[PDB]
């Protein structure tokens, strides 16, 4: 009995692992300024809306 | 502003009144008027005081 391994399938599942890996995790969603969502007081209208 | 009244009072979700004293010296309170009719006496809004 002996063992060995497939070295050209496992390395071509794990690219289309790396492929959907760089995907999602590289990319960045830039925002600067935007509403608040924290609110002292209640304000009615206003609050309201943005908060929804 | 009746929205932001209508809303904040839902929101709160009581009509909860505590009847406060003030000083009102020098002011006739109460001030009935014909429109308001309570008890078929005229009257006027039950958590507001005229002063004349
Ligand atoms: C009500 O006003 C009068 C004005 O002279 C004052 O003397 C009196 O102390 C006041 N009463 C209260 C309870 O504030
Ligand atoms: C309004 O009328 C009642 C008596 O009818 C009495 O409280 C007082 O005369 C007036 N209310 C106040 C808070 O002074």
């Amino acid at each position: 009995r002996g063992q060995a391994a497939d070295l050209k399938s496992t390395q071509a599942a794990i690219d289309q692992i790396n492929g959907k890996l760089n995907r999602l995790i590289g990319k960045t969603n830039e925002k600067f300024h935007q509403i608040e969502k924290e609110f002292s007081e209640v304000e009615g209208r206003i609050q309201d809306l943005e908060k929804y | 502003d009746y929205a932001s009244l209508r809303s904040l009072v839902a929101s709160s979700g009581t009509l909860e009144f505590n009847n406060e004293s003030f000083n009102w010296t020098g002011v006739t309170q109460n001030g009935t008027s014909s429109a308001c009719i309570r008890r078929s006496k005229n009257s006027f809004f039950s958590r507001l005081n005229w002063l004349t």
